[PDB]
């Protein structure tokens, strides 16, 4: 697809594109405002339409340009030609610098057309409900936009609340000894895979210290 | 990109809503906040205390009122304001002297009570209050360096071992421990605490307020009853024996929980596991709706006892005390009740983790697994009262309007009065045994009559609504039949657009909206009861079972004198109140288009309006709106103006009606 | 052993050897505070009641000599208006010390020095 | 003063106003002084509670922090 | 005289309710106009990133905001899950679990805190 | 700008494009349905926030969500047409 070179609207006064419109003041305000939107299409007959800023238009038997403030009044005039049979309509968003961006039929299909070499994007594998709670969440990454989490984020959530409700069978985590811990950090051993080991062994120690206090009334 | 107009609302919406901060980032900073909020919370509570008691130094006259209560009127404070008369005197002053203002607050008579004489101790009273302010700011610093310097000694903190990082749960322990909190409040700050207050009153309230006895005795703790028949209010030995006894309750109450050794005392889990409980503790917003359900009944409490035992010196010979306190404190406490639901509802929102479907442990999950059916059974006793209620009194008012008061339907107040008998029955009881009987109890039991069973059916109608409405929100804030995603989204959004029916007022949020004004009606009512019973009891207690009586005999009669406040016929001391009462009217029915009217019929007028400033002249070439665009509020931001400004027509119109009818 | 026990979490903590406690000097029965090690009276050890387990030795330092040097200065102040040397200016004809404070905060010049301890104490409080 | 309220006028309820000042201007600069240490340490809490806790102190600030040894103790008590 | 109290009141009435709020005012639209305005509820703040960043740098709050975060020893978990669908691998799948775990995570949501481009 | 999400639930109505008044749904090729098409939200920056999409979906419940993010409006989310921010 090939932007077209749709000039700025300060500097395209008196063009023969644009349509015979009664012009109102619902027109973009300049003054104010740089961004502009667009919109361009190809017309067969001299079919009376009407502007999204009030006012009604007739189009051209050629090329036609308009030019809006915002973008759903481009879509929504974009809508009303294609209710007149009128397809090949571009939407281009210019900016202050008079940069041409090329939006509505961006791949130039329409959206509602299949198109390949499109892809989901904001897809979510699951029905709605399958979202994870906002308060497993909370302090991560998803503190108040539980929505948003990764499905593999969901699926942990969700098994880690399966796993919280057996509390018979869980681990309490044990107490740190503050005291005697707490070197400065230089001083430390290294051998971080011999401090798995070191986690296993304590771990072990800890679990067999509350079997047995445990084995002394229950 | 930049912000619009309705970044000031947004961000005053959650000014203090300190877990939706964006720096922070874990559960140590927004316990701090909390803490350092807290402490300066303390703060400015002691400065109020201070300020009332300065006022009453300075501008005031409790020097005089002290010796003659009974007839005299207390002093607020001064008034200085230039847009009074500069000629002429105004209805506020004797004259050439300065404008005073009749305090209704009531601390004449806790000063009195609690042993003030001097002007001079208030004034040290004040400048002890404004130190122990210095002192909490101090402790707020003193914590925040404190924490920070924990935070600090992280940077030599290492176990060595991969379970490190297991101290990153602990660093706010101080904040969070649960168990040590519970045992040093329940403990110290109530059993010590109401220990101290009878050596207080020992000490000074009982010395200064008799003759000279012996060393402060212990015959100095009394069990009268109520009522001292000369200042007609509790005996203060009475109240120092009270204050001894919930001490000592408390005080051996608060060695349950383990707070500082792992030998003594059980764990507030190890309780909840074993009962019909274990609910998430560690969520601040289930603590604070737990907290503020607790102040609802001691602060309503507090409403009903001040009135029925009059506790102060001379506090029931003072027309406009009783009453102003009473609706006082039974807002207060309506505000606290509608916050525990509204915080239990956050709390769902937010702070509760459930399980998968199935598994009915939790009790919110047992709740929520039949909330239907609680909702529906709400809601039948809700449209019981209102259709019984509202139909006869109907019934009264038509039949009374039809010249026959004989053919109301008047169900005597059976079941209140059975009780009342009972009470009284015991009370007697109580009395005859005694070797100095004649005793007093003032308002303990009133008369009750088919008004009264009228009134408390409407009462009860209120709570019972209220509480729908705030259930309603609290269950269904997760996820309703209508919106089943409504726990992904904010505790309050806009709506959830206008398909799949229409969906106005659909959050949580919406749900404490609604039930807002049902609390403010319930309390109008409450209010009304008290104030037209004080008024009139026998009036109240024959023609108030038709609501004609109330519309005319209360509303209509007793609000002469304050109407005619100012005139063209001159000014009383009650102008003020005149002027509140139709400022509060204005400030009442402003609200009613933030409410009526929504957003998209503003936004469309505020894009005229824009449209104007950018097509002006001089404006054009200096702002273009760019930078703080002018927008329409919001709707949530629409909706909970329009709440505030009801609120507060609604409560403010009250006072000043309260004022002309009793003074 | 300064550590109160040698372990990595305090569920199977080793306690320290009872003859290789450090012990303070002053009680003999208890182990030594080490939150004193450092400060200039850390070598009599001596806090029982525990006081420094819980407040930052800084700021009880800090109330130590202020109680110390304020107490030196009325000991001395008391000694010397017993003994009599009320101050060469007239006024000064308190009797008693005992009388002194009360006499003088009606004479006027108590309420100017409460005002100067008052300002040095808040530059203190600064300071703290 | 122009009583309003049936009560005040057929009770004959008066409000005293004591002759003499109340409080002297020197009892309420004594007060106002404390109320100033009050505004400074308020603006300074402020201050603090706005920029909140600094964590990144450890890379620059002296010292090298400190726990109480209660505050140990509180922490390996439980929770 | 009773009075002489409105000395103070001349003074502080018109002070605290009139320079103190039109100065307060004042200050507070300058201050709507700073970068740092309202940095705790406004996204896309400076303060706001350097203060998430101070908090990464902590060693406790390194690894604070994943939500998997916890995990003692993730080699073993994984190995475990491994062996685990190993033997509930349908038929000829093949599909394993690090790729499985690897495009689980990737989403894509680019317009998901977008605002982090600005300050 | 506001989050809209499309869940697996999708038909391949293309209603939901259809309905969008600013072109932010599009329709991708897929195999979860018997129309191989579901909805995508490539420019959610363009979202207003009219919900129109969340009215013309019709799955028991919406497989298209959009989430409404005050805090976050820009420009374009709000329709700004007096004023620029660019
Ligand atoms: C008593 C309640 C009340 C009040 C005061 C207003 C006021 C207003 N409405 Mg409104 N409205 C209300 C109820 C009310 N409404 C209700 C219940 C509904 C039902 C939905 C509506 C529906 C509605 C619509 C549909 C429209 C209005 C409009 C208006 C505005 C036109 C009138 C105007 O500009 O006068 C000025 C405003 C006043 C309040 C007059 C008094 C001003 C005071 C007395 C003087 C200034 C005070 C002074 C400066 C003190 C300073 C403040 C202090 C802090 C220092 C105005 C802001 C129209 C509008 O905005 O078009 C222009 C409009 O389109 N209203
Ligand atoms: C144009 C209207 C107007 C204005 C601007 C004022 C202004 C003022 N009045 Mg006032 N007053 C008015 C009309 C007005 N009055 C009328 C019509 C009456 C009835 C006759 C009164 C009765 C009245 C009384 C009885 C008192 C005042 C007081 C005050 C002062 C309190 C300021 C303050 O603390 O702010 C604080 C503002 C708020 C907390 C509101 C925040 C929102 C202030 C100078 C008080 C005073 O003298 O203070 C020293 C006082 O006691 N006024
Ligand atoms: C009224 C309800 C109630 C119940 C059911 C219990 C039950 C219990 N308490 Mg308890 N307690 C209570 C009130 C209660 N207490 C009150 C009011 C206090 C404050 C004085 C305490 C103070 C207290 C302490 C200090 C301790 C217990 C302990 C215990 C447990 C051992 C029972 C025992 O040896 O007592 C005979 C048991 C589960 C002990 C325990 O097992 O703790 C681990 C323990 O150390 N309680
Ligand atoms: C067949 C008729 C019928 C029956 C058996 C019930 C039965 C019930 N309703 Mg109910 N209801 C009905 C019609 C009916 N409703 C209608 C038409 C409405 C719309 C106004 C409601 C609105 C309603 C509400 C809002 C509530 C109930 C509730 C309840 C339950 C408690 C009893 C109660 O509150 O009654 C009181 C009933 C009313 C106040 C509604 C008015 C009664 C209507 C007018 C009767 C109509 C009968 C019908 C004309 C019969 C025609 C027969 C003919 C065709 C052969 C109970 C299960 C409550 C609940 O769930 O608590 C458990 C509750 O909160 N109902
Ligand atoms: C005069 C004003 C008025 C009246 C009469 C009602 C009446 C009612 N409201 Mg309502 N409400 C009002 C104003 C009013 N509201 C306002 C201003 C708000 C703020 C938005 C609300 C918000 C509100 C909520 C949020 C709820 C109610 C509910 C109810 C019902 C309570 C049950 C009952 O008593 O039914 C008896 C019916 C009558 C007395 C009507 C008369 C019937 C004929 C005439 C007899 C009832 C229909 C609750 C409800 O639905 O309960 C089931 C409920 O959930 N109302
Ligand atoms: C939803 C129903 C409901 C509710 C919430 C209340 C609430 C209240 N009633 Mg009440 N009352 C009701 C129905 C209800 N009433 C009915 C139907 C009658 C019979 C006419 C009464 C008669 C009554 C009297 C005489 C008194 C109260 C009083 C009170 C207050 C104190 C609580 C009490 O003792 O009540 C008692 C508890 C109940 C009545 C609960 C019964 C609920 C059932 C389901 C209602 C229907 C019963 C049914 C009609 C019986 C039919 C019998 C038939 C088969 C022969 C409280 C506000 C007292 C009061 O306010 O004094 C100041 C008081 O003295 N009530
Ligand atoms: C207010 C006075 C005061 C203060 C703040 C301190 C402060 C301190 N002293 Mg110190 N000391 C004092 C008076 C004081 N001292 C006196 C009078 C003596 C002489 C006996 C000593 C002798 C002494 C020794 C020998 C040592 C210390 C040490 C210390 C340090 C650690 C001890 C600690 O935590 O206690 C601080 C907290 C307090 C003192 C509060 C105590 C308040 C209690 C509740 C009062 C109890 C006494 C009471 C009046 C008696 C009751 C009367 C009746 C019932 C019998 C700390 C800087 C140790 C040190 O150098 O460590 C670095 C050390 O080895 N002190
Ligand atoms: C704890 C210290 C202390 C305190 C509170 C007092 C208190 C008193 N002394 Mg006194 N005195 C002290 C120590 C103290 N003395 C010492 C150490 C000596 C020996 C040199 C004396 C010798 C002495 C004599 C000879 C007399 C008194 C008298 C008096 C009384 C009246 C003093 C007066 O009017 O203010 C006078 C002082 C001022 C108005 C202000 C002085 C400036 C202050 C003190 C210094 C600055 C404040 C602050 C501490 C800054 C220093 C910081 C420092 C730590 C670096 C009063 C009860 C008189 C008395 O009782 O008889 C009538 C008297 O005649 N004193
Ligand atoms: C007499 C006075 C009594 C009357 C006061 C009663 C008011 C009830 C108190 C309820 C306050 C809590 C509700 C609240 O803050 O959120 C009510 C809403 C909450 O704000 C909503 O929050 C949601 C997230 O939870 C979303 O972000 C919504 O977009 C946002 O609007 O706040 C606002 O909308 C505030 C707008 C108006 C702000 C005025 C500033 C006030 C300045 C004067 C002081
Ligand atoms: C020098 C001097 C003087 C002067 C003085 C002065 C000048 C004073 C002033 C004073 C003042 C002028 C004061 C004021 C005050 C105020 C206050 C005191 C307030 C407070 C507040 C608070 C406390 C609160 C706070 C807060 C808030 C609200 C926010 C948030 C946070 C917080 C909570 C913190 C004289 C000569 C006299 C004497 C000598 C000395
Ligand atoms: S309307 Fe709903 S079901 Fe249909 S294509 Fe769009 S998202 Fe899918
Ligand atoms: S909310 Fe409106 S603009 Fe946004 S995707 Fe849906 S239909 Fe399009």
């Amino acid at each position: 697809v090939v932007a077209e070179a749709i000039p700025r609207p300060e500097d395209l006064l008196d063009s023969p594109k644009f349509p015979m419109f009664e012009g109102s003041t619902g027109g973009y305000m300049s003054r104010s405002t740089r961004e502009r939107h667009a919109i361009t299409w190809t017309a067969k007959g001299q079919a009376k339409f009407e502007m999204p800023t009030g006012g009604f238009a007739i189009m051209n038997q050629g090329e036609n340009l308009c030019y809006f403030r915002k973008k759903e009044q481009c879509i929504a005039l974009g809508k009303q030609l294609r209710k007149m049979k009128i397809e090949n309509y571009k939407i281009y968003r210019l900016k202050k610098d008079g940069t041409v961006i090329f939006m509505h039929p961006a791949d130039g299909v329409f959206p509602e057309k299949v198109n390949k070499g499109r892809v989901q994007v904001n897809g979510r594998p699951f029905t709605i409900r399958g979202n994870p709670q906002q308060s497993e969440l909370k302090f991560t990454k998803y503190q108040g936009k539980g929505y948003e989490a990764d499905p593999l984020t969901t699926m942990f959530v969700k098994a880690r609340v399966m796993a919280f409700a057996d509390v018979p069978n869980l681990f309490a985590l044990p107490q740190p000894n503050m005291d005697e811990l707490v070197p400065a950090e230089e001083v430390d051993k290294y051998t971080r895979q011999e401090y798995t080991t070191r986690m296993m062994e304590a771990l072990k120690r800890v679990q067999d210290d509350r079997a047995a206090k445990a084995a002394k009334s229950l | 990109g930049r912000c619009a107009s309705s970044r000031y609302l947004q961000v005053l919406g959650s000014i203090h809503d300190i877990e939706c901060g964006f720096g922070i980032d874990n559960t140590l900073s927004l316990n701090l906040q909390i803490f350092t909020a807290h402490w300066g919370h303390l703060t400015i509570i002691l400065i109020w205390v201070s300020s009332n008691l300065y006022h009453i130094a300075s501008n005031a006259n409790y020097s005089l009122w002290v010796k003659n209560p009974i007839p005299s009127m207390p002093i607020a404070h001064n008034i200085w304001d230039p847009h009074f008369t500069n000629s002429t005197s105004t209805p506020y002053s004797h004259t050439i002297i300065t404008t005073i203002l009749i305090a209704y607050s009531g601390i004449y008579n806790q000063l009195y009570t609690s042993g003030f004489n001097t002007i001079n101790q208030i004034y040290k009273t004040t400048f002890t209050f404004s130190c122990l302010a210095v002192i909490s700011i101090l402790l707020a610093k003193i914590h925040i360096n404190t924490h920070s310097e924990l935070l600090h000694k992280l940077a030599s903190h290492t176990s060595q071992i991969p379970s490190f990082f297991q101290l990153l749960y602990f660093l706010d322990v101080a904040i969070s421990s649960v168990n040590i909190r519970f045992n040093f409040h329940t403990g110290i700050l109530v059993g010590l605490f109401s220990i101290g207050y009878t050596g207080h009153l020992l000490d000074i309230t009982i010395p200064a307020s008799r003759a000279p006895l012996i060393h402060t005795s212990p015959s100095y703790l009394t069990f009268f009853g109520g009522l001292k028949s000369n200042t007609s209010s509790l005996y203060l030995t009475d109240i120092a024996h009270h204050h001894l006894a919930i001490g000592i309750i408390s005080i051996l109450t608060g060695h349950l929980y383990s707070s500082f050794r792992a030998a003594l005392g059980t764990y507030i889990r190890d309780i909840l596991y074993t009962s019909h409980l274990t609910h998430s503790i560690k969520s601040l917003h289930l603590a604070l709706s737990l907290i503020l359900a607790s102040c609802t009944p001691l602060t309503s409490t507090t409403a009903q006892h001040i009135y029925s035992l009059t506790p102060y010196f001379y506090l029931s010979y003072d027309h406009i005390y009783s009453t102003a306190l009473y609706v006082h404190h039974s807002y207060i406490t309506s505000f606290l009740a509608i916050a525990s639901h509204a915080h239990t509802a956050i709390t769902l929102v937010r702070d509760w983790v459930a399980p998968l479907e199935q598994e009915s442990s939790s009790k919110q999950i047992r709740i929520h697994t039949h909330k239907a059916a609680i909702i529906s059974h709400l809601s039948w006793v809700s449209l019981w009262l209102g259709f019984h209620t509202l139909a006869v009194y109907s019934h009264n008012d038509t039949c009374i309007a039809f010249n026959s008061p004989s053919k109301q339907i008047l169900i005597e107040a059976s079941n209140g009065q059975l009780i009342q008998q009972a009470s009284g029955k015991a009370l007697y009881g109580t009395i005859n045994s005694i070797n100095n009987y004649n005793k007093s109890f003032d308002s303990f039991i009133h008369p009750i009559s088919p008004g009264d069973l009228y009134v408390h059916h409407a009462i009860a109608l209120g709570l019972h609504i209220t509480v729908l409405i705030l259930l309603k929100g609290g269950l269904e804030a997760r996820g309703s039949k209508l919106m089943p995603d409504k726990m992904e989204h904010s505790f309050g959004f806009s709506c959830d657009g206008p398909g799949r029916g229409g969906t106005c007022d659909i959050s949580a949020w919406d749900s404490f909206y609604l039930a807002t004004f049902w609390m403010l009606n319930s309390n109008a009512w409450i209010s009304f009861y008290f104030h037209y019973k004080h008024l009139t009891p026998r009036q109240f207690s024959e023609s108030s079972t038709y609501l004609e009586s109330w519309f005319r005999d209360y509303l209509w009669f007793n609000s002469t004198p304050l109407i005619h406040g100012y005139s063209t016929l001159g000014a009383n001391d009650l102008s003020v109140q005149s002027w509140s009462f139709l400022l509060t009217h204005l400030a009442w029915a402003s609200g009613f288009m933030f409410l009526i009217s929504w957003r998209g019929y503003w936004q469309e007028l505020i894009d005229i309006i824009l449209y104007i400033h950018l097509k002006t002249p001089i404006l054009i070439n200096l702002w273009n709106g760019d930078i703080y665009t002018p927008l329409a509020l919001s709707i949530v931001q629409a909706r909970f103006i329009g709440l505030v400004h009801f609120s507060t027509g609604l409560i403010l119109t009250y006072p000043p009606f309260i004022i002309g009818a009793t003074s | 052993x300064x550590x109160x026990x040698x372990x990595x979490x305090x569920x199977x903590x080793x306690x320290x050897x009872x003859x290789x406690v450090k012990m303070s000097p002053s009680v003999p029965y208890l182990p030594y505070p080490e939150r004193l090690e450092g400060w200039v009276g850390g070598e009599k050890g001596f806090d029982p009641l525990r006081t420094s387990d819980i407040i930052d030795v800084y700021w009880l330092r800090e109330a130590e000599l202020k109680h110390g040097r304020i107490c030196m200065l009325a000991t001395l102040g008391w000694i010397s208006v017993d003994a009599g040397w009320r101050f060469e200016a007239e006024m000064f004809q308190g009797v008693s010390v005992i009388n002194a404070h009360n006499k003088m905060v009606e004479m006027g010049v108590m309420q100017q020095m409460l005002s100067i301890v008052g300002v040095c104490e808040i530059f203190s409080l600064y300071l703290i | 003063r122009v009583p309003g309220g049936k009560r005040t006028q057929e009770l004959g309820l008066v409000i005293p106003m004591a002759d003499e000042d109340g409080l002297t201007d020197g009892q309420v600069a004594g007060l106002f002084v404390i109320a100033l240490v009050v505004f400074i340490s308020a603006m300074d809490l402020a201050k603090t509670m706005y920029n909140g806790i600094n964590p990144a102190k450890f890379k620059t600030s002296k010292g090298k922090g400190y726990i109480s040894p209660l505050v140990k103790r509180y922490i390996e008590n439980g929770f | 005289k009773y009075g002489d109290q409105r000395k103070f009141a001349a003074v502080l009435v018109p002070l605290t309710t009139l320079v103190f709020p039109a100065v307060a005012m004042g200050m507070f639209v300058l201050y709507s106009f700073q970068e740092d305005a309202f940095w705790r509820i406004v996204p896309g703040t400076k303060r706001a990133r350097e203060l998430d960043e101070a908090w990464r740098e902590h060693p406790l709050f390194a690894n604070s905001k994943d939500p998997l975060d916890g995990l003692i020893n993730p080699d073993d978990y994984e190995k475990g899950l491994e062996e685990a669908w190993e033997r509930a691998k349908p038929a000829g799948s093949t599909v394993t679990v690090k790729d499985k775990l690897k495009q689980l995570s990737k989403q894509n949501n680019p317009h998901w805190e977008s605002w982090r481009a600005m300050s | 700008s506001h989050a809209v999400k499309i869940y697996d639930t999708c038909i391949g109505c293309t209603l939901c494009v259809r309905a969008c008044p600013t072109d932010v749904l599009e329709m991708v090729p897929a195999s979860i349905n018997a129309a191989k098409q579901v909805a995508s939200s490539p420019r959610v920056e363009d979202c207003v926030g009219c919900k129109r999409c969340e009215t013309a979906c019709p799955t028991d419940f919406l497989s298209i969500r959009v989430y409404l993010q005050d805090n976050e409006e820009t420009q374009y989310s709000l329709g700004l047409d007096l004023v620029d921010w660019s």
